[PDB]
């Protein structure tokens, strides 16, 4: 169908969005998952420390 | 459970030191009995020997 510069506006918005989400969407959630990981791991190690 | 186990262990750990020390307390009473009966035995050998 018809070829337009429409791809530019969407691509430019996407490049800026990809750089933004890496700093404001992934870090808070991955940190909140790493905390639970650490809490489950150290919580299971706490039982091994008590048993020793 | 780690803190509760540390408390359970803390009580069993110290109670065994007091109970083990009581074996030494029986040994001190036994040592006194050995020495007191040795003094009576020595007195007995002294009065038995001088009679001859």
């Amino acid at each position: 169908m018809n070829i337009n510069a429409t791809l530019i506006g969407q691509s430019v918005a996407f490049f800026i969005f990809v750089l933004f989400c890496m700093k404001f969407v992934w870090p808070p959630v991955i940190a909140a998952l790493q905390e639970r990981q650490k809490k489950i791991a150290d919580g299971l190690d706490a039982a091994n420390r008590a048993a020793r | 459970d780690l803190e509760l186990a540390h408390e359970k262990a803390g009580q069993q750990l110290r109670e065994a030191k007091a109970q083990a020390a009581e074996i030494v307390e029986q040994a001190k009473k036994r040592a006194n009995q050995i020495v007191d009966e040795a003094r009576d035995q020595a007195r007995t050998e002294g009065e038995r020997l001088k009679a001859q």
